[PDB]
């Protein structure tokens, strides 16, 4: 495993299962990636986090 | 501490007082050919002094409609000296150059030229003007001794290539408002180590000016140009009766 | 034995360091100084010049990650370009009898004879592959034979000659319904380097205007013939075309020199066209606009 | 691997990343060199080197 | 709360010496010296 | 590796590095031979071997 760091995916701390032949990092398997989401940027991007118990406008 | 200069190897030394500064063509000095290069067996011979001197070649008038010129190293030294001597009895041979150019000028005339090395210099033709017949140079225009030869379309080089870009190779210009000669030391470039001297000539010395020379009239008209070389860490070998070509 | 003092008495500038990205560019601010100067350079010296960003201009920090791997020489020579077609057709003057002899000179298409015109002397391995199709472009069920003749080897005068034997010849045998063959090729040459400009002569002797042929002929680059015949004793029923794409591999590549601006004209000479020596670059009207 | 030292490229300290099938080294993938440059024998190739802060011709 | 070193790194040249009498002449000799001269000033 | 010794090479101390797929040997590879020669055997069988320096007439 001498290959270049070619691919578009790097750029994280974890690498992937990707099995590859030649050379160049782009050239391999898409492989398995990471299940780590983050829904909170996107569902409550909120500056100050409120709560589901408390109501949203005290 | 870079004006001024002295360059003595040999029994024959010459002072510049108005360098621009020497380059090492290629950042390494002329050397013997190791016993990892060496593939003929025979000792080889080491003159040492009797060489190894700057040879004053020729004189070239350089006026204001001036194309440029080149000489084919080593073939203006088969005719000279001792190293004319010992490169016609010995069939394979190596060497250096330091390679000096000088050309003198007032303080009121301008202009500039482009002194520069090519290795494996080799000269096309006009190819019958149209360019499609095949001829060849002849042997005056490939190898001109040290009479030199005038280029005749400088912007191609004789050979297709631009001389744009010839200061891609080991150059350094001789403007005459700084300096007044141009020093290039030159190492042995060649693929096998010993090579003969009558019929490869490893490198070319185009002589170009640029930018045009210019004085008004009422001073000095002939600004000559004069090359000096000396062969540094030369050897021979193969030793047999004398050939001229 | 000696007791002469002259006898007993009687090396690079350069550092290669390693490069695996473009240099950063390090904080700078403004200086009011007098004495040195960054700017001013000598172009007479012939060195280039070394005044970098800092010294110019106010810049920030940038950590510059930008590989230097595509331009190294393995990198730009590494690609299969044509370098020889051959034709076999069925009718004609050129090689009408199903053989051809191409002698080995890749400097007869002017896209890979360009880059290799780049560097005087190069060393370097060569995987060539024979793409072969009938001149429409179709794919017959044809068998053929490629071989290797060395300069000494004899060459094949016919279809149906003796030297397609190959006893020490290297050969292929590939038939068209095939993918190309592809052999790698190593460094032949006697010299050390395939050098792509000679500039002398081969033989001695006077040097007339008959024998000015040899001039840049150094019998160190030719090395050899590749023939090509369709296996059989009677006529194959198929015009041929075989194509030649090298790319070359472990190269070494010494002394640079200017890139070639003037057409190409003929094999193994720089031969250019003397009225129509065209400009290297575009032009405008006047210099003070665009 | 106990291949012959047949590649154009041996003259170097460090080898280089090639897989090979056969028994010659010609054969060889091109691989990656090591990314080593001087440009100091181009561009400056004076005898004694001036920096960057002084005047050239002192 | 920042990574770039452009921000984390963004005066008189005399003295005023106590003179209360005017300033004394030492004892000078000739001088026969090249190199250094201190008449020829640059105004 | 566990094959026949069935190649027309056998009879030497040193093997050969000659790669395999079948359990036949004379099925392997030419691989690369020991490059020993032996030039005296051809070049001077002499029965008392007289040496260069010397006059071989004596
Ligand atoms: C038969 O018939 C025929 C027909 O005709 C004939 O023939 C003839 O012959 C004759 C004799 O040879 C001739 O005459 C001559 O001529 C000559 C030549 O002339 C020409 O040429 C030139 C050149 O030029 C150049 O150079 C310049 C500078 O100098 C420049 O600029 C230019 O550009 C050029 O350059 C080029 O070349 C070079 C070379 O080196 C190179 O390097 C470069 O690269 C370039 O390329 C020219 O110029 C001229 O021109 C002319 O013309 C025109 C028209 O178009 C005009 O425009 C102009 O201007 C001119 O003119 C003018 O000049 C002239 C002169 O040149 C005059 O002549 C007139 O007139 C006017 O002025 C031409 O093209 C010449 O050289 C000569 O002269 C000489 O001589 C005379 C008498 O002889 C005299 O007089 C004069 O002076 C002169 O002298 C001089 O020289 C000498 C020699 O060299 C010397 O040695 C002396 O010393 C002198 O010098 C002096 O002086 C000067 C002044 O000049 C000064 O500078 C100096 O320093 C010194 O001091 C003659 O003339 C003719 O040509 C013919 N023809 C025709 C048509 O051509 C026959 O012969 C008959 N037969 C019988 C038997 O007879
Ligand atoms: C079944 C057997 O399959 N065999 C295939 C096969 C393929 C290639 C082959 O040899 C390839 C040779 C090339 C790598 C280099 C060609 N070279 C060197 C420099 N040179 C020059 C230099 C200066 N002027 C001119 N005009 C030309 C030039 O043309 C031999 C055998």
């Amino acid at each position: 495993s001498h290959e270049n760091s070619n691919s578009a995916t790097e750029g994280s701390t974890i690498n992937y299962t990707t099995i590859n032949y030649y050379k160049d990092s782009y050239a391999a398997t898409a492989g398995k990636q990471s299940l780590k989401q983050d829904p909170d940027k996107f569902a409550n991007p909120v500056k100050d986090i409120f709560t589901e118990m408390a109501a949203p406008l005290k | 501490s870079d004006r001024v200069a002295q360059l003595t190897i040999g029994n024959s030394t010459i002072t510049t007082q108005e360098a621009a500064n020497i380059i090492v063509g290629y950042g390494e000095w002329p050397s013997y050919c190791s016993d990892d290069d060496a593939t003929a067996v025979d000792k080889p011979t080491r003159p040492d002094v009797s060489v190894n001197r700057f040879y004053t070649l020729d004189t070239k008038l350089w006026e204001k409609s001036s194309k440029g010129w080149y000489w084919k190293f080593p073939d203006v030294l088969t005719e000279t000296g001792v190293f004319g001597q010992n490169a016609q009895f010995h069939y394979l041979y190596r060497s250096g150059f330091c390679i000096h150019v000088q050309c003198n000028a007032s303080k009121f005339h301008q202009g500039a030229l482009l002194v520069a090395i090519l290795p494996e210099y080799v000269i096309g033709t006009v190819a019958g003007g149209t360019g499609t017949e095949d001829s060849h140079p002849p042997y005056i225009q490939t190898q001109p001794g040290a009479d030199g030869f005038e280029l005749q379309h400088p912007y191609v080089l004789d050979a297709g290539i631009p001389i744009s870009q010839l200061t891609v190779c080991p150059h350094q210009w001789i403007n005459l408002r700084t300096n007044n000669c141009a020093t290039i030391i030159v190492p042995y470039m060649n693929t096998l180590p010993f090579d003969s001297a009558l019929n490869h000539c490893n490198f070319g010395l185009l002589v170009v000016p640029i930018s045009p020379l210019d004085f008004d009239q009422g001073a000095t008209p002939v600004i000559p140009i004069t090359i000096t070389l000396a062969p540094m860490c030369s050897e021979f070998a193969g030793l047999r009766q004398a050939v001229t070509q | 034995g000696d007791r002469v003092a002259d006898m007993i008495e009687s090396r690079a500038l350069t550092q290669a360091l390693p490069a695996p990205t473009g240099q950063n560019t390090q904080v700078s601010s403004h200086r009011l100084d007098t004495g040195e100067v960054p700017a001013l350079q000598a172009a007479e010296i012939g060195a280039s010049s070394n005044t970098s960003d800092e010294s110019m201009i106010e810049t920030r920090c940038v950590l510059n990650s930008h590989s230097t791997a595509e331009t190294t020489l393995d990198s730009f020579f590494s690609r299969a370009g044509l370098v020889g077609e051959i034709d076999l057709p069925l009718e004609g003057t050129t090689n009408p009898s199903g053989y051809a002899n191409w002698d080995i000179d890749i400097t007869g298409y002017a896209q890979m004879r360009r880059k290799v015109e780049l560097f005087t002397y190069m060393r370097f391995d060569a995987e060539f592959t024979f793409v072969a199709c009938t001149p429409t472009g179709q794919v017959v069920p044809q068998l053929l034979q490629y071989m290797f003749v060395p300069p000494g080897a004899p060459k094949p005068e016919s279809r149906e000659s003796l030297a397609w034997q190959t006893a020490t010849n290297p050969s292929v045998f590939v038939k068209l319904t095939d993918p190309p063959a592809q052999v790698s090729v190593p460094f032949m040459s006697p010299a050390s380097a395939y050098q792509w400009f000679y500039d002398g002569y081969p033989t001695f002797g006077e040097h007339k205007q008959e024998k000015d042929l040899e001039y840049g002929a150094c019998p160190n680059n030719m090395m050899g013939t590749f023939s090509v015949r369709t296996v059989g004793s009677s006529k194959s029923k198929y015009a041929l075309v075989v194509r030649i794409y090298m790319r070359m591999k472990h190269v070494r590549a010494w002394i640079p020199r200017p890139m070639r601006n003037q057409n190409y004209l003929f094999k193994a000479n720089p031969n250019y066209a003397g009225d129509s020596i065209k400009p290297t670059g575009t032009s405008r009207n006047a210099i003070t606009t665009l």
